[PDB]
């Protein structure tokens, strides 16, 4: 269990009425290393895990399909602590949010599961 | 996000019964060998049983032969140790792994077990 | 398994979007532990891959037979067979069950059956 | 097209003496392992079977035919990748074709040279 | 002399069940029976995208772009038709002709053909038997399948077309290739790319100089992964949790195998620590001498119409043990000292390097600059004997055949890195 | 290219006499095979009398040894059996097969054995 030392501890999440925003964070603990991609995931209610928004490094961005121009991510430096501004968010927003962290790798390094935080709650009322 | 969790651990008396489960998620199960191993405070981990991947076949360390029984339910994606005559000497953190191609072993949380 | 048979049927006159079922009934052999494949072949042509069914049931499909025909086997009656829907006069020609996995040559070793003639036509 | 040999070994030296007489074999291997390969002279005259005369390991550890102690030195050259048998007081008896021979210490394979004449006569 | 290859393979030749023949492999039940090639004994090629032998790596999607490492190349429709799978098969047969007509290649090849996975895979000790992931199941033009074992299968890469790499399927309760026993090793190879480096070793070592003006001979990448495929088929394998920090940046957190080190050799190989070395040496003498326990300790084999004394005999081939007067297998330490310096000293990188004569990467710790399209089946491009440094054109110094600015026809850069 | 294997060497000698056998291979390499040396009497079954592996290890029956010598050239791709002290009971056709490797035992061998010449008779008579 030796990459279960890295930990992705999660804060921001609770209620909000719709048409609000939330702003998640996730900071990592236990890494000797700077992850190279972050992001958020979620599962709504009924429905698999889809990725929210993940950002790399070199800064490109990926994004779920209703993410782009309403969820800002953002990262402080390259520290382990990545940021989530949820705005405009409707009540098929609710669901869990997990955190994401993904290590570089190049052809002939060594390899390493990605990290994923235990998940918060998030939960728009109409 | 693979996961394995596993429980069915706690204090047990010499002679007593134990059966340890492990939850399996996030990867295709019925393709991977399933591993228990444990390890005391002061010693290194121990491999006790593994099962093939249907459950074909399972092999276990010689101080449990008889005693310890792994098995595997390919329709519900777990995996039980199940044991028997337990020993002051079977205490220790016992963990789940799951694995099909060699160096890629993906482990459980694990869950310490005292006789 | 040695002295093998195959002996297709169904083959008939069918209008386009028509359907049609071959089978083949085969003898010597344990029909289920084999790969068996369709195959077709037009006047002046070579042989084209319909489908193949492995040992466990699975079958697999060609372009022909891609969402139009089913591939499926009587394990019981050592049968094999192939449900065609929505056919149209390109799918004209012989039909033929064949040992193997893709079969579409004769092969040394390879058995086929006398085939069964598949028209399409308005 | 055709591939040859992945080592040759090219022998030189040799000739022709009179009783008494000294002569120098080399072979040199090109494209080999060296490191891998016990290095040996061997000679063969018509008709009989091909002997050893001397080898050397990598290490340099010499073996010596019952002939060819006392008389003969075999010496080997790892970063030239050459094997030499320096021959003297010869005597007729020693006329041969003498061949080098690689052999593989691990048993995977061996190389041969072509053969080079030593004659003795007066 | 005679080729390694010893027959001409066309993808669209029909099978035969022998050497040419739709094969499935163990545990992939849903995977669709697949087209191969037995090149060599015990020496298997599929022309198709690897989506079998990891259940989660099924399909050629790539991950989203910001999960996409910058060293990365996703192209889902390469290797998709029968002009491709063939150009491939004659590909990769070529890179082995060239790898055989070395000496170290011929007996790198040779160690791989002898590398028989052990017959472990009984619950009784004393019963000799296959372990089925050490096999593939070969359908006939009858229809029958026949179980075969093999010890080496070439497969095309998966999502990411260039991450080349050797694997193979793992045991309940034997790590295959650390205790002696070998398994059946799966290569994801290309020989339709190549990766550019640079001939400066401040720029090769640097991750964001230069875009890659050489290109490496992939002869040498195919024999990296062999050399693997050969620690692994004899089990001697060090554990991939033995790894040393990149100390040069750092806060990456990258890190490389003392695998990999020893795989590549020359300077890199020094890293590991002689006191180490001794002990794996000692390790695997152990493994080896537990194996011949095993053998002699045999007394029925299951599953194969093979003699048990043949199935002992293979083994005894394989780990070279001498047999007494008594029919006693045993460990020859100085037979195993050279087998085992040879398998891990001999086989390297660095040296396919000095036997080929070609310009490649000084240490493993450099930094890849490109991908490269070629095309090395047509003679006029490369050859067995020469690569793309064909002797007998201008290309023949300064390895001029792999600058891909003078020899600029044969390379299409399909990606910089940096 | 095409795989072959071809006795000769055969022939009718009196008792006490010698006859070389040659198995010459084509299609494959000795690198990689063993080959072992076979003999069939009219009305009795087959035996085997001796084996060379592919490194070159060596065995005998017992009715054979310090009598038969079995040798091989690579180059020529041919194993050879030097027989001595021919005896009455040495008639019959000798074949010669190939094993993958290794040598399978003198007596009780398997499939191993899968490719085999037409033989060469061998005649000891007075
Ligand atoms: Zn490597």
């Amino acid at each position: 269990p030796l990459g279960s030392q890295v930990q992705l501890v999660e804060t921001g999440g609770g209620l909000v009425q719709a048409g609000g925003s939330l702003r998640l964070s996730c900071t990592a603990s236990g890494a000797d290393f700077s992850f190279y991609a972050m992001g958020w995931y979620r599962q709504t209610p009924g429905n698999s895990r889809e990725l929210v928004a993940v950002m790399n490094l070199n800064g490109v961005i990926s994004y779920g399909d209703s993410a782009r121009g309403r969820f800002d991510i953002s990262r402080d430096g390259t520290k382990n602590i990545v940021f989530l501004q949820m705005n405009s968010l409707k009540p098929e927003d609710t669901g869990v949010y997990y955190c994401n962290g993904m290590r570089l790798y190049t052809r002939g390094s060594v390899r390493h599961p990605e990290s994923w935080g235990q998940g918060i709650q998030v939960t728009v009322s109409s | 996000q693979v996961q394995l969790a596993e429980s069915g651990g706690g204090l047990v008396q010499p002679g007593g019964s134990l059966r340890l489960s492990c939850a399996a998620s996030g990867f295709t199960f019925n393709r991977y060998v399933i591993r228990w191993y444990r390890q005391a405070p002061g010693k290194e981990r121990e491999l006790v049983a593994g099962i093939s991947r249907s459950g074909d076949s399972g092999r276990y360390v010689d101080s449990v032969k008889g005693r310890f029984t792994i098995s595997r339910d390919n329709d519900k994606n777990m995996a039980y140790l199940q044991m028997s005559s337990l020993k002051p000497d079977d205490t220790a953190v016992y963990y789940c792994s799951a694995l099909n191609l060699e160096d890629m072993e993906y482990w459980g949380q694990g869950t310490q077990v005292t006789v | 398994g040695s002295q093998v048979q195959l002996v297709e049927s169904g083959g008939g006159l069918v209008q386009p979007g028509g359907s049609l079922r071959l089978s083949c009934a085969a003898s010597g052999f344990t029909l289920g532990s084999r790969y068996m494949s369709w195959v077709r072949q037009a006047p002046g042509e070579g042989f084209e891959w319909v489908s193949s069914i492995e040992p466990s049931g699975t079958a697999w499909d060609g372009d022909s037979a891609k969402g139009r025909f089913t591939t499926s086997r009587d394990d019981a009656k050592n049968t094999l067979y192939l449900q065609m829907s929505n056919l149209q006069p390109e799918d004209t020609g012989v039909y033929y069950c064949a040992t193997g996995y893709r079969t579409d040559t004769r092969i040394p070793g390879g058995s086929w059956g006398q085939g069964t003639q598949v028209t399409v036509s308005s | 097209g055709p591939l040859g040999s992945q080592v040759q070994l090219v022998e030189s030296g040799g000739g022709s003496v009179q009783p008494g007489g000294s002569l120098r074999l080399s072979c040199a291997a090109i494209g080999s392992v060296f490191t891998m390969y016990t290095t040996a002279w061997y000679r063969q005259t018509p008709g009989n079977l091909r002997e050893l005369v001397a080898s050397i390991t990598d290490e340099h550890r010499t073996n010596y035919a019952a002939s060819a102690e006392g008389r003969f030195t075999i010496s080997r050259d790892n970063a030239k990748h050459t094997v030499d048998l320096q021959m003297t007081n010869l005597k007729p008896e020693d006329t041969a074709v003498y061949y080098c021979k690689l052999e593989h210490d691990l048993g995977y394979y061996d190389y041969w040279g072509q053969g080079t004449q030593v004659t003795v006569s007066s | 002399s005679m080729p390694f290859v010893n027959k001409q393979f066309n993808y669209k030749d029909p099978v035969n069940g022998v050497d040419i023949a739709y094969i499935k492999i163990p545990n992939a039940g849903q995977m669709q029976p697949v087209k191969a090639f037995k090149i060599h004994n015990k020496i298997w090629v599929i022309p198709e995208r690897d989506t079998f032998t990891n259940p989660e790596e099924g399909d050629l999607n790539p991950p989203p772009e910001a999960k996409q490492v910058p060293v990365s190349y996703y192209d889902s429709t390469y290797l998709s038709t029968d002009n491709e799978k063939d150009n491939y098969l004659k590909g990769v047969t070529k890179l082995f002709e060239r790898i055989y007509s070395t000496d170290l290649g011929r007996m790198l090849l040779t160690s791989i053909v002898r590398g028989i996975p052990f017959w472990g895979g009984s619950t009784i000790d004393t019963e000799l038997k296959v372990i089925d992931t050490n096999c593939i199941n070969v359908i006939q033009p009858d229809g029958s399948y026949r179980s075969e074992e093999l010890n080496l299968v070439i497969i095309g890469p998966s999502a990411d077309i260039i991450q080349f790499e050797c694997k193979s399927f793992g045991h309940e309760v034997l790590n295959l290739t650390r205790n002696g026993y070998g398994s059946t090793q799966y290569i994801r190879f290309s020989p339709d790319f190549t990766f550019g480096f640079e001939e400066s070793l401040e720029v090769d070592t640097n991750p964001l100089l230069g875009a890659g003006k050489f290109a490496t001979d992939p002869a040498v990448t195919l024999a990296h992964e062999l050399i693997h495929a050969g620690h692994r088929l004899y089990g001697i394998a060090i554990n991939p949790n033995r790894v040393f920090k990149v100390n040069t940046y750092e806060m990456s957190g990258l890190e490389v195998s003392f695998e990999e080190l020893r795989t590549f050799g020359g300077h890199d190989a020094k890293f590991i620590d002689s006191l180490q070395e001794n002990e794996f040496r000692l390790y695997y003498y152990n493994k080896f001498k537990d194996i011949a326990s095993t053998l002699n300790k045999a007394k029925s084999i299951v599953g194969t119409t093979a003699s048990l004394q043949y199935m002992k005999n293979v083994f005894k081939e394989k780990y070279l043990l001498s047999e007494d007067t008594s029919g006693k297998f045993s460990v020859d330490k100085l037979k195993f000292d050279k087998l085992y310096k040879m398998l891990t000293e001999i086989y390297t990188e660095d040296n396919f390097v000095k036997f080929f004569k070609v310009l490649n990467r000084k240490t493993y710790l450099n930094f890849d600059k490109a991908v490269f399209k070629i095309n090395i089946v047509p003679k006029v491009n490369y050859t067995i004997y020469d690569g793309f440094n064909l002797r007998n054109t201008n290309l023949a110094a300064n390895f001029n055949g792999q600058n891909t600015e003078i020899n600029n026809m044969n390379f299409t850069k399909l990606k910089n890195f940096t | 290219s095409q795989l072959q294997l071809v006795e000769s060497g055969g022939g009718t000698v009196q008792p006490g006499g010698t006859l070389r056998l040659s198995c010459a291979a084509s299609g494959f390499t000795l690198d990689e095979y063993a080959i072992g040396w076979f003999r069939q009497a009219p009305g009795k079954e087959r035996e085997g009398v001796s084996c060379i592996s592919s490194s070159a290890s060596i065995s005998y029956a017992d009715s054979v040894k310090g009598r038969f010598t079995i040798s091989r050239d690579n180059a020529k791709n041919t194993v050879y059996l030097t027989m001595n002290s021919l005896k009455p009971e040495d008639t019959g056709v000798y074949y010669c097969a190939r094993a993958f490797l290794a040598c399978g035992p003198v007596a009780g061998w398997g499939t191993e054995y899968d490719y085999w010449g037409q033989g060469t008779q061998v005649t000891v008579s007075s």
